[PDB]
C-alpha cells in the first residue's frame, strides 16, 4: 500500500536518480555543495553576532532611574494643567503618554481633560499642530 | 491443518475445491450439482489420508473403499476414478513402498529417461509402477546429480542439496517415512565476526536486518506500485532497484541534514535583525539619558516648560528601557532555541562501511539463497514462487541427502557412464545417441517410443551443444532456455580430527571486507554430531573461486577462523574438499533462478513436451515424444529437491496417460 515507514520514495526522486548513469553522484554532489554553503553562512553569522553582542556588553545600566510611585489626585493644579497641555502638543492623542508625564493622573483624568477644557485650551487647534509632526 | 482437510494441505491441494487438473479429468462432477462436488473431494481428500497415513505401503482401490462409510462407498466407479486419477498424477502410491499387486509381467511401451538425478529417478519409478519398459542413462558413475553427499568413514557432507525446506506440503515428508533420513533443525542464531576477527554486538545486527528486510520491502513497492519494472528498455533488476532505494535514502539523510542547518541560519537572522535593534536603541537611550542629565541639572526654581522638559524626557526614557527589557527577552529566546538546534543534528549518515559491510553479509546470504547476483534477478518476478512455501522449520539431512536417490535407484535400469550426445525424435518413435564416458569411441543406440530430458538447464544453456537435438528444438522452447537463469554456488569441506568452535552454534558468518568480495566464504556450517565445517561461497565469489586452487581457498578459509577463534587454536585439517558446479560439465551450475527479463511463464514452457512433424506429407498430427522434466521445469517449486521430484511425477503421468490412456476420464 505504501512505502516502510521511514524510507522516502517520490515518483519525482526516483526518476532523477534513474535518469542516466552517474545521475545520482550528480544529485547527492550538488547537495553537498549546498550543504557546505550554508556552513559557510552560519560561520560568518555566527562571528557578526558575536561582534554585535560584545558592543552592547553593560547593557543599560548605567542608564535606569530608579522610578517612583505615586498615587493619583481628580484635582488639576495650575501646573498640571500646563503640563498636559505641553504633553497633547508633543504626544498627541496618546493619553497614556501624558498620563505617565502628569505623573499624578490617570488616564481617564486626561480623557475627561481633553473634553472640560477643550474650549479654553485651544485643545483642537493644539492637536493640529501635533499632526504636523 | 488436521484430519482429511490435513491430507489436502499435505499434498498442495484445496480441501474445498476441485483444481484445474481435476475438472479436465472430472468434467462432468465439475460442472454438474454442488454435492456431487462435495462427494467427489470426500473421496479424495480421504484416499489421500488413507496413503499419507502409511506411505510404506501401496494404496489399492479395494483397500481404499473397504475404509469409506456409507454412502461414499455406494459409488464404487467414481472411488476407482479418484483412486486412478490419483494414482496417476503421482499423488498417492509414489516413492518407494512394498507392493502388493505385483508388476506386470509384459510391459507397455519403451521411454528412455535421460539422466538419473531426483526428477528422472522419480519419473522412473513411477513409468515402471505403471507397467512401462523403462531406461535411464546416466553420464556420472552415481546417481542424484546433484544431490552429491562426500563420505570418509562415518563422516558425511553433503556437496549439492541439504535442506528440506519444511515439512508441511512438502512431498519430501512422504519419502522421509519411506526412507530413513535422520531429519534435523536448524538453530537460526547466527553470530557474525567482522573481517577483524571481532564479533558484531547484537545491537547491530538486529538494526542492520530490519534494514535490509526494509529495503527489500522498498523494492517491491518501487515495482507495484511506481512499476519502476523498465529502465531503458532494459528489466530491472533487483540490485538495480536496492542500489537507487539506497541512493534515495542517503539523499534523504542530506534534505534533512540541509533544512536543519536552514532552520540554524534563519534563527540566527532573526538574532542579528533584533540585535541590530537593541544597539541603536542602546545608543538611543544613552543619548537621552545625557539629555535628562541636562535638564535636571538646570536647578530650581524653574519655569513649567524646564519642569515639563524634564518628566517629558524622563517618561521616553523609561519608555524605551521598556522596548530594551523586552527585546533581551526576545534575546535569550532565541538564543536558547539555538543551543537546543546545535545540540539536536540529524542523523550523521544513511550508513557507516561498518553497517554497509553488515549489510552486504546480508545480500551476500540473498545471493547464496538464489545461487546469484542480485544485479540478476527480476524485480519483478524474483520472489513469484514465495506463495508456495511450505510450513515448520528447515532441516538437513544428518546421514546425507544421498540416501534419497540411492533408495529411489533400487529396481530400475540405470546405465552409468553413459553420455547422451544426440537426440532423434520423429513421428515414428525416438532414438538417442550416447556414448561411454570411460572411452569415448564406445558408441550407443537406444530406440523407443519417448523420450523424458531431464538434462539440468546449464546443460541446455552449453553453447556450443553438449546434446543435440534432431530435429532442433523451436525457438519457442529455446529462447525459454537463453531467458532463464541458471545460478552458482560453492561449498568448502573442512575435516577436522578434533572440534575447536561452539558445539551449540550451528552456524555463524564471516563478514566481507567489500561489497565485491562479500559472497567469499561468508558462510560457516558445523552441522553434524562430526567435526566438520563447510563454509559457503556465493554471488560474485562462486564463479571466481572456481579458478582458485584448493589450497589457496582453503587457506583463506583457515585465516578466517584463525582470526576468529585464535591462531593457537584450529588445527590443520584432516581433508578438504571444494566443489566447483559450474565447471562440472553435467551441471554447469548448481540451479534456476528468475532473470530479470524472464518469467514464471518460462518454467511452463520449458515443461510442454515436443511433437515432431509428419513423416509422411500429408499424414496425421503425430503424437508428442520429447518430454521434459527438471527442477527446471515446474514454475511453483523451481530450484529445489521436492521440485524435481514433482516434476518427475508430472511427466510419468503424461506419459502414461498418452500411451497408456486414461481409464478414469468418461
Ligand atoms: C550447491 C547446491 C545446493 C543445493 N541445495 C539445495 C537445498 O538445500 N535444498 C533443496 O531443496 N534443493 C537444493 N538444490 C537443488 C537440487 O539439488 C536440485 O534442484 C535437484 O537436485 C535437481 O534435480 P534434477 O533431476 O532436476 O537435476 P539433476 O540432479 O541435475 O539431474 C540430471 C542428471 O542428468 C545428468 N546428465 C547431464 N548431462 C547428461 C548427459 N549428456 N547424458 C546423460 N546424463 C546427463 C546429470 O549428471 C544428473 O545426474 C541445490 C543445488 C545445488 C547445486
Ligand atoms: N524456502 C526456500 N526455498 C528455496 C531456497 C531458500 O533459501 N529457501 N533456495 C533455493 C534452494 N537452495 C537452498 C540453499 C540453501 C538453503 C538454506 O540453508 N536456507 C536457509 C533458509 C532461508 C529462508 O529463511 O527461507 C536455512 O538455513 O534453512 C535452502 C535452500 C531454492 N528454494
Ligand atoms: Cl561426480
Amino acid at each position: 500500500r505504501k512505502p516502510p515507514k521511514g524510507m522516502f520514495l517520490s515518483q519525482e526522486d526516483v526518476e532523477a536518480v534513474s535518469a542516466n548513469a552517474t545521475a545520482a553522484t550528480t544529485v547527492l554532489r550538488q547537495l553537498d555543495m549546498e550543504l557546505v554553503s550554508v556552513k559557510r553562512q552560519i560561520q560568518n553569522i555566527k562571528q557578526t553576532n558575536s561582534a554585535l553582542k560584545e558592543k552592547l556588553d553593560g547593557g543599560i545600566e548605567p542608564y535606569r532611574l530608579p522610578e517612583v510611585i505615586q498615587k493619583c489626585n481628580a484635582r488639576w493644579t495650575t501646573e498640571e494643567q500646563l503640563l498636559a497641555v505641553q504633553a497633547i502638543r508633543k504626544y498627541g492623542r496618546d493619553f497614556q503618554a501624558i498620563s505617565d508625564v502628569i505623573g499624578n493622573k490617570s488616564v481617564v483624568q486626561v480623557k475627561n481633560f481633553f473634553v472640560n477644557y477643550r474650549r479654553r485650551f485651544n485643545i483642537d487647534e493644539v492637536l493640529q499642530e501635533w499632526e504636523a509632526e | 491443518p488436521s484430519g482429511v482437510e490435513g491430507a489436502a494441505f499435505q499434498s498442495r491441494l484445496p480441501h474445498d475445491r476441485m483444481t484445474s487438473q481435476e475438472a479436465a479429468c472430472f468434467p462432468d462432477i465439475i460442472s454438474g450439482p454442488q454435492q456431487t462436488q462435495k462427494v467427489f473431494l470426500f473421496i479424495r481428500n480421504r484416499t489421500l489420508q488413507l496413503w499419507l497415513d502409511n506411505p510404506k505401503i501401496q494404496l489399492t482401490f479395494e483397500a481404499t473403499l473397504q475404509q469409506l462409510e456409507a454412502p461414499y462407498n455406494s459409488d464404487t466407479v467414481l472411488v476407482h476414478r479418484v483412486h486412478s486419477y490419483l494414482e496417476r498424477h503421482g499423488l498417492i502410491n509414489f516413492g518407494i513402498y512394498k507392493r502388493i499387486k505385483p508388476l506386470p509381467t509384459k510391459k507397455t511401451g519403451k521411454v528412455i529417461i535421460i539422466g538419473s538425478g531426483v526428477s528422472g529417478l522419480a519419473a522412473a519409478r513411477q513409468l515402471q509402477s505403471f507397467g512401462m519398459d523403462v531406461t535411464l542413462l546416466e553420464a556420472r558413475d552415481r546417481v542424484g546429480g546433484r544431490v552429491a553427499t562426500f563420505r570418509k568413514g562415518n563422516y558425511v557432507a553433503d556437496l549439492g542439496a541439504m535442506v528440506v525446506t519444511g515439512l508441511g506440503g512438502n512431498p519430501m515428508a512422504v519419502v522421509s517415512k519411506q526412507v530413513n533420513m535422520e531429519l534435523a533443525k536448524i538453530k537460526q542464531k547466527c553470530p557474525l565476526y567482522e573481517a577483524n576477527g571481532q564479533a558484531v554486538p547484537k545491537e547491530k545486527d538486529e538494526m542492520v536486518e530490519q534494514e535490509f528486510n526494509r529495503l527489500l520491502e522498498a523494492t517491491s513497492y518501487l515495482s507495484h506500485q511506481l512499476d519502476f519494472n523498465v529502465l531503458n528498455n532494459k528489466p530491472v533488476s533487483l540490485g538495480q532497484a536496492l542500489e537507487v532505494v539506497i541512493q534515495l535514502q542517503e539523499k534523504h539523510v542530506k534534505d534533512e541534514q540541509i533544512e536543519h542547518w536552514k532552520k540554524i541560519v534563519k534563527t540566527q537572522e532573526e538574532l542579528k535583525e533584533l540585535l541590530n535593534k537593541m544597539v541603536n536603541l542602546k545608543e538611543k537611550i544613552k543619548e537621552l539619558h545625557q539629555q535628562y542629565k541636562e535638564a535636571s541639572e538646570v536647578k530650581p526654581p524653574r519655569d513649567i516648560t524646564a519642569e515639563f522638559l524634564v518628566k517629558s524626557k524622563h517618561r521616553d526614557l523609561t519608555a524605551l528601557c521598556k522596548e530594551y527589557d523586552e527585546l533581551a527577552e526576545t534575546q535569550g529566546k532565541l538564543e536558547e532555541k539555538l543551543q537546543e538546534l546545535e545540540a539536536n543534528p540529524p542523523s550523521d549518515v544513511y550508513l557507516s562501511s561498518r553497517d554497509r559491510q553488515i549489510l552486504d553479509w546480508h545480500f551476500a546470504n540473498l545471493e547464496f539463497a538464489n545461487a546469484t547476483p542480485l544485479s540478476t534477478l527480476s524485480l519483478k518476478h524474483w520472489d513469484q514462487d514465495d506463495d508456495f512455501e511450505f510450513t515448520g522449520s528447515h532441516l538437513t539431512v544428518r546421514n546425507g541427502y544421498s540416501c534419497v536417490p540411492v533408495a529411489l535407484a533400487e529396481g530400475l535400469d540405470i546405465k552409468l557412464n553413459t553420455a547422451v550426445r544426440q537426440v532423434r525424435y520423429t513421428a515414428s518413435g525416438c532414438e538417442v545417441i550416447a556414448v561411454n564416458t570411460r572411452s569415448t569411441s564406445q558408441t550407443f543406440i537406444y530406440k523407443c517410443d519417448a523420450v523424458l530430458c531431464t538434462l539440468p538447464l546449464g546443460v541446455l544453456k552449453q553453447q556450443p551443444p553438449a546434446v543435440q537435438f534432431v530435429p532442433p528444438l523451436p525457438e519457442w522452447k529455446t529462447s525459454a532456455v537463453q531467458r532463464m537463469g541458471f545460478g552458482n554456488l560453492n561449498k568448502v569441506v573442512l575435516c577436522f580430527d578434533r572440534v575447536f568452535w561452539d558445539p551449540s552454534v550451528n552456524l555463524f558468518g564471516h563478514v566481507g571486507s567489500t561489497t565485491a568480495s562479500r559472497g567469499e566464504l561468508f558462510l560457516f556450517w558445523n552441522l553434524y554430531k562430526a567435526p566438520i565445517l563447510l563454509a559457503l561461497v556465493a554471488g560474485e565469489a562462486a564463479g571466481i573461486m572456481e579458478n582458485i586452487s584448493d589450497d589457496v581457498i582453503v587457506g583463506r578459509c583457515l585465516a578466517i577462523l584463525k582470526g576468529i577463534f585464535g591462531s593457537s587454536a584450529v588445527p590443520q585439517p584432516k581433508e578438504t574438499v571444494v566443489s566447483r558446479w559450474r565447471a562440472d560439465p553435467w551441471a554447469r551450475g548448481s540451479y534456476s533462478y528468475v532473470a530479470a527479463g524472464s518469467s514464471g511463464n518460462d518454467y511452463d514452457l520449458m515443461a510442454q513436451p515436443i511433437t515432431p512433424g509428419p513423416s509422411i506429407p500429408g499424414a496425421p498430427q503425430p503424437i508428442p515424444r520429447l518430454f521434459f522434466a527438471g527442477e527446471h521445469t515446474i514454475r511453483n517449486y523451481p530450484a529445489t529437491v521436492h521440485g524435481a521430484l514433482l516434476s518427475g511425477l508430472r511427466e510419468a503421468g503424461r506419459i502414461a496417460d498418452q500411451f497408456l490412456g486414461a481409464m478414469y476420464t468418461l
